[PDB]
């Protein structure tokens, strides 16, 4: 008699139908990914097409419930998730144009090659073949050639594509009751209906910036140290007072400064903890690695792995007569089907990635009890953060010393934690300014403070200020530098990594406070701590059934994204950098450029 | 000993019924060997809500009913007095004064198929909850809405029966489970079924 109960009945039907079709689609996708063949592709495409058609039919059926008279948070949230129009709101011509634009950008990025006028038979793609130049070469001129060629052949050719993309996506968002496509992306964090836990779409902009003004000291000192470690590598090319040239960062776009570790290592004599030799001497296999991972997860208090996970998952490469995807992934096929897809080798990195993926699977198992639409992380940044804290706590010396990979005689001299924290900061805090600046630039482009006449002019102006990276060549408006990245020209939000990076350390510090940790934060192991496991599981089992602020309060104790745990993690490194930065300028001046 | 009950047929039957069309077998007059109730050694749940299983083969009743069907793994807990859910409400309801046993065992190897065993049904939608020990096999369009359905399954007009699509790769909570519930009717009549004469 009321809309709220008809909606409940419709959701009851939809949950079962969607669960069936989603399981079929996921099973087809898994069968393709482990058994790359010809018929598997057709099976996967048919399952995906059926799932998409069913989803569209249910979406157009759910519009008849106005959602205004549904005074139940769960039903209203499920219908709101199911009622999204998406690209089906514009004209058919405009939707087809947008789809073609997206497909063209994705293909041209995938098929992106480099042309060498010196030798026509020197074509390289973004595949690691080109990546060794931007990750291992020690030549300024060669790195400049690679950078300029990539920005000239791919970046210049994606300018009008992105220009029309912006207009089409803005029209889509405005037709979807959003002032911007950037507003559409910021809607992944919006919470309404529950008092005290309300969180606004625009409130993200003033929070991400607010947590970035407290990152500037640590990142500035890290940038100063890294720069100081590059004049010796690149003489008369770094200009200590100036910024870091764009093509010397150990990466194509400077997203992670991971490859700079071999050049900016604090103490060369002391090595890093590498238990790969120990775990290959002790006759370890992939099965043993995953058994140790579930032993860790049981010790912290979470349930062990399902019996069907051990027989259905693919943990070792079947590459005798077969093909598969080397990407380590965690699969929630639905209806109690959990799997892990990775070609595990005997390596410490494989150990950490196994911990991370099994953390993903544990989160999936935790929220598997929720309805189909509410079976996801409370926001886009919880899956990856929850997975990352597992590898964060797995790599500590007191965990390897316990499981036997590190013999119980290791001495942790204070020079080694500096190396570890600097290596981890070159990856973690070295990407926060880039992520923040890229997402801010893309938001401003979408909403409109950046005209098409000044797309490049702002992009470097931000890059010379927010992240302290200076371009080596004066790119004109023909180029499109912030379109060469994988995520930007693929319909992917990028602030997810920023929020994930902050949530990682928030969760880690919360579970350390629950585990009665004593020393510094980077030496934390949450094993054998059922309190930390229970505290984490309280948030894990929620799924999307509760606002992400409430879920964050269920572990951290504060309903806001805080950067203080991140600064607490790198506090010894921050002190060492502050001491080491003496007799060297800290910061950068934007009024410098290598070309001038 | 040549009066054995047909239990060895109901437990070992090669075709169990759907939960909405659960099959009732009347054990009328023969020697009830309740100690042979171990056809499937790993019974998932053999729970007696009346006389204890040790004393089971001692009492004499006038009639026994065996209600057999197949349900989901997490839906086994709904086969109990005073339970709620799809099975208890719309498919199979046990009275709070139930006197008998519930024997559920996993049958993943039997009632599952690689492509999906769409042979078991359950009533997802019903106007009102079932009364204890009464069935509803009708397939009539459930009028969730207010406009008359006219017997056409469309908007706000749902077909009441949904299929358990069973696959061997499911989790133990979604794998098939064969359930036989024995109700021991003791009435104002001579007790025909008796225990073994051991
Ligand atoms: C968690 O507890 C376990 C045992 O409860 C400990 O790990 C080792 O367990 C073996 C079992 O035979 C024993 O040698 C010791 O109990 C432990 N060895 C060492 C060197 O500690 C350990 O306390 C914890 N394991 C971790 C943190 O990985
Ligand atoms: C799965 O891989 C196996 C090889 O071990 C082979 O049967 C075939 O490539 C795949 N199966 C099917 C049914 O295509
Ligand atoms: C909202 O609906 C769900 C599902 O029917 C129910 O469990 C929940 O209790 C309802 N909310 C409130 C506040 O009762
Ligand atoms: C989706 O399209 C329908 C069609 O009229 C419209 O009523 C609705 O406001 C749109 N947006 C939603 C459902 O978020
Ligand atoms: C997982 O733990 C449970 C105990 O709750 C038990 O089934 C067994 O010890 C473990 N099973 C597997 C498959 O690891
Ligand atoms: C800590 O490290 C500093 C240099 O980083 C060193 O001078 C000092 O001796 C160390 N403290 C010890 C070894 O206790
Ligand atoms: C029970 O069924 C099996 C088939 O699963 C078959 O051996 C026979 O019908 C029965 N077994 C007996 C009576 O021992
Ligand atoms: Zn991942």
């Amino acid at each position: 008699s009321t809309i709220e109960e008809q909606a409940k009945t419709f959701l009851d039907k939809f949950n079962h139908e969607a669960e069936d079709l989603f399981y079929q689609s996921s099973l087809a996708s898994w069968n393709y990914n482990t058994n790359i063949t010809e018929e598997n592709v057709q099976n996967m495409n048919n399952a995906g097409d059926k799932w998409s058609a069913f989803l569209k039919e249910q979406s157009t059926l759910a519009q008849m419930y106005p959602l205004q008279e549904i005074q139940n948070l769960t039903v209203k949230l499920q219908l709101q998730a199911l009622q999204q129009n998406g690209s089906s709101v514009l004209s058919e011509d405009k939707s087809k144009r947008l789809n073609t634009i997206l497909n063209t950008m994705s293909t041209i990025y995938s098929t992106g090659k480099v042309c060498n006028p010196d030798n026509p038979q020197e074509c390289l793609l973004l595949e690691p073949g080109l990546n060794e130049i931007m990750a291992n070469s020690l030549d300024y001129n060669e790195r400049l050639w690679a950078w300029e060629s990539w920005r000239s052949e791919v970046g210049k050719q994606l300018r009008p594509l992105y220009e029309e993309y912006v207009v089409l996506k803005n029209e889509m968002a405005r037709a979807n009751h959003y002032e911007d496509y950037g507003d559409y992306w910021r809607g992944d964090y919006e919470v309404n209906g529950v008092d005290g836990y309300d969180y606004s779409r625009g409130q993200l902009i003033e929070d991400v910036e607010h947590t970035f003004e407290e990152i500037k000291p640590l990142y500035e000192h890290l940038h100063a140290y890294v720069r100081a470690k590059l004049m010796n590598a690149y003489p008369s090319y770094i200009s200590p007072i100036g910024c870091l040239p764009a093509h010397l960062l150990g990466d194509m776009w400077g997203r992670f400064w991971t490859n700079l570790y071999s050049l900016t290592v604090p103490f060369g004599q002391k090595p890093n903890i590498d238990v790969t030799d120990a775990m290959v001497d002790q006759a370890w296999d992939a099965q043993r690695i995953f058994k140790e991972a579930e032993k860790f997860f049981v010790s912290v208090g979470l349930p062990n792995m399902t019996q069907g996970f051990w027989e259905n998952s693919m943990l070792t490469d079947p590459g005798n007569v077969q093909k598969a995807v080397c990407h380590p992934t965690a699969w929630d096929l639905g209806k109690g089907d959990f799997r892990i897809l990775m070609c595990t080798k005997v390596t410490m990195d494989d150990f950490l990635t196994a911990h991370h993926e099994m953390g993903h699977i544990q989160y999936d198992m935790a929220y598997a009890a929720q309805p189909f639409l509410l079976r996801n992380g409370a926001n886009e940044g919880f899956h990856e953060a929850v997975g990352e804290i597992m590898s964060l706590s797995a790599a500590t010396p007191k965990h390897l010393k316990s499981i036997g990979l590190l013999s119980p005689d290791f001495q942790e001299d204070n020079e080694t934690e500096i190396n570890f924290l600097l290596k981890q900061a070159l990856t973690i805090v070295g990407t926060l300014p880039f992520t923040y600046m890229l997402e801010k630039w893309r938001w401003m482009v979408f909403k409109g403070e950046i005209p098409k006449d000044q797309w490049m002019k702002k992009w470097w102006e931000m890059k010379r200020e927010i992240v302290g990276v200076v371009e080596p060549v004066p790119h004109d408006e023909t180029y499109c530098d912030p379109a060469s990245l994988f995520h930007v020209s693929n319909d992917y939000s990028f602030i997810r990594y920023y929020t994930r990076t902050l949530y990682q350390f928030q969760f880690q510090e919360a579970l350390c406070q629950a585990a009665k940790h004593e020393g510094p934060l980077h030496k934390c192991d949450i094993s054998n701590s059922t309190e930390a496991g229970q505290k984490l599981f309280n948030m894990l089992r929620l799924g999307k059934s509760e606002p992400w602020t409430l879920a964050l309060e269920n572990v951290v104790g504060a309903k806001n994204m805080n950067v203080r745990p991140l600064l607490n993690y790198f506090e010894p490194l921050f002190t060492w950098l502050k001491d080491q930065n003496k007799n060297s300028f800290v910061g950068w001046s934007t009024d410098w450029s290598p070309y001038a | 000993i040549t009066n054995l009950c047909p239990f060895d047929e109901v437990f070992n039957a090669t075709r169990f019924a759907s939960v909405y069309a659960w099959n009732r077998k009347r054990i009328s007059n023969c020697v009830a060997d309740y100690s042979v109730l171990y056809n499937f050694a790993p019974f998932s749940a053999f729970k007696c809500y009346g006389v204890s299983p040790t004393k089971l083969n001692d009492l004499c009743f006038t009639n026994v009913y065996a209600d057999s069907f197949v349900i989901r793994g997490n839906e086994v807990s709904q086969i109990a007095p005073g339970q709620t859910g799809n099975i208890a409400d719309y498919n199979y309801k046990l009275p709070d004064d139930f006197t008998g046993c519930v024997i559920a065992w996993n049958s993943n190897k039997l009632d599952s198929k690689v492509g999906g065993n769409y042979n078991y049904l359950y009533r997802l939608f019903r106007k009102s909850n079932l009364k204890p020990f009464e069935r509803d096999i009708s397939t009539e369009i459930y009028q969730a809405g207010n406009k008359p359905c006219n017997g056409v399954a469309g908007f706000n007009c749902y077909f009441p029966l949904r299929s358990y699509g069973f696959r061997p790769t499911y989790g133990v909570g979604h794998q098939p489970y064969r359930v036989v519930v024995l109700s021991f009717e003791l009435l104002h009549a001579p007790a025909t079924v008796c225990g073994p004469k051991k």
